């Protein structure tokens, strides 16, 4: 294996580097917001960072090592916790709204155009800013990410689980390099763990909202999500 | 082949590029172009095509920048873990 | 406050001691197992133990220090967690079968007599010999079950992130004292943490079974259990 | 009150025991009765009694031994949590 030979600064850096690309929304300000419209928006976008999502997750360290029936898994189980945890954090920096992207700084009132929408809202709300409130750095953050890949779903994989206990001693690395005390260490690692619960929970309360919208047929959703998305049920 | 090749610009203004490609021998259920302005590093655009079609126009460009574009193909997720690093190509307008 | 001053040791022990009672089934082999017989005989056991839940919860340091309206709100979030994590510790001597209690052993054949079912039953199997085979000590155990507790939902409450971190603390002074170097030690904390997220996420994929049964309207389920669910939509 | 007082055993056989409290002054959706051999340490037993009663029989119990009994009126999660510890008895059969 490689993955495993790679010290924490190079650990980092690889993940640092695998980052997805920033994308723009479809939000045209001609057309107002109809629960239609909006759903249609937000599911667009998820359709466009799922392309990139696959591509990003080959580049994390040991990914691609494993079968491609173990990759494929891995990516049915994580895309939404994927997507949520992403947009946890480019939300940290504005108290009050979610920046789901650089043309679309979405607040509270604006989800409840959708039924369903404002609970999901309220909640990734918090945690983002649980995140900002303990100063979440991009470093433990790009860690965090990939544990969530690797970390969803079940057992019958071994090597997964190597793999991640690297990662782990990556953010315990980063801390201690940052100033913290064995015992602020380790509180700061649960606290990040924890917050990994919230997000499945997140996770699953969006899919069956997603999943109720595709039948009421309100909005259609593109083959690719519409794949993620049966890959549940 | 298995995954698109042979991009290229095919035309251009300065505000527009007309691209293809060579198709996979595949379903390709559509395509995804994302152009951005190289090494400016900011968020780049996207837009979709049909999976019928292999050639796409990009408009509203800064004349004379130079810009990278990428094409996806978007088929399944097993096709597309399995498959190769999408091409690209850099073009000045 | 009083859950701050104790040591460890005594954490431990007041977790031990507010255990809840061990409960039989109300299962009877003169009636065979039908989808409606199983379903109601599930759903007696989980009306029964949520009432120890309730008095067990009052138990655990700290709990009853917080607003009625905090309490309530926990259990709302975590009852189902709770019972499952209890499950899957029951049953970590069974490989193979789930131990719902001293008298209702079922694999996971018996599991799909009901439809829904075989999928969750497989995944609490795949929990529970995960703890089985990174030896969870009853010890461990019982931080698990509280943190599950203490840690569901969301923020609008520092005091409950404070005896948290206490309970941290106590489950890293375990794994010192049992004899493990700094980073198995910190690697073992995130492991037992990262198993909270299945929980989380066999939690919901339950409780959304559980919904659809009292629609289809198979079983009736007692009014205590009702409100537990219906706290959940 | 405000919750299950004043347990105690009516009448009782070798095998049998009938049980009687002084309701709470409330809705009582039901109660819950536990028994089991006190300090015997195994699973203990329990079964249902309708709110609008306030008694119940007990069988097949082991003569001569000593059980353990316990009332618990199910209410809501709110009282519940903010009600007082449920009353218990021991009774040697
Ligand atoms: C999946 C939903 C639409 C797409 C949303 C999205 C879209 C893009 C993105 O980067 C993150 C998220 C998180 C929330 C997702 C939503 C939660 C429920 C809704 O159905
Ligand atoms: C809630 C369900 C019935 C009650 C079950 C139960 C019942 C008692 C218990 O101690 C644990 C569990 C976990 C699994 C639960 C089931 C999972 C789905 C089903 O609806």
């Amino acid at each position: 294996s490689l993955a495993l030979s790679l010290t924490a600064d190079q650990m980092v850096s690889a993940l640092l580097d695998a980052e997805p690309p920033i994308l723009y929304s479809e939000y045209d300000p001609t057309r107002p917001f109809s629960e239609a419209s909006m759903m249609g928006l937000l599911t667009n976008l998820a359709d466009r960072e799922l392309v990139h999502m696959i591509n990003w997750a080959k580049r994390v360290p040991g990914f691609v090592d494993l079968t491609l029936h173990d990759q494929v898994h891995l990516l049915e189980c994580a895309w939404l916790e994927i997507l949520m945890i992403g947009l946890v954090w480019r939300s940290m920096e504005h108290p009050g709204k979610l920046l789901f992207a650089p043309n679309l700084l979405l607040d509270r009132n604006q989800g409840k155009c959708v039924e369903g929408m404002v609970e999901i809202f309220d909640m990734l709300l918090a945690t983002s800013s649980r995140f900002r409130m303990m100063n979440l750095q991009g470093e433990e953050f790009v860690c965090l990410k990939s544990i969530i890949l690797l970390n969803s779903g079940v057992y019958t994989k071994d090597h997964i689980h190597r793999v991640l206990d690297k990662i782990t001693d990556t953010l315990i690395h980063l801390m201690a390099k940052a100033g913290l005390t064995l015992q602020q260490q380790h509180q700061r690692l649960a606290q990040l763990l924890l917050i990994l619960s919230h997000i499945r929970h997140m996770s699953n309360k969006g899919m069956e909202h997603l999943y109720s919208m595709k039948c009421k047929n309100v909005v259609p959703l593109s083959d690719l999500l519409l794949e993620m998305l049966d890959a549940h049920r | 082949s298995d995954v698109p090749t042979k991009l290229e610009v095919v035309a251009a203004t300065p505000t527009s590029l007309l691209i293809s490609w060579d198709a996979p021998a595949v379903t390709v259920r559509y395509y995804r172009i994302t152009y951005g302005e190289t090494g400016g590093n900011s968020p780049v655009q996207e837009f979709t095509v049909p999976g019928s079609k292999s050639t796409a126009t990009i408009s509203g460009l800064k004349p004379g920048v130079d810009y990278t574009i990428t094409v996806y193909a978007v088929t399944g997720l097993r096709l597309m873990l399995a498959g190769s690093k999408p091409i690209s190509i850099n073009y000045r307008t």
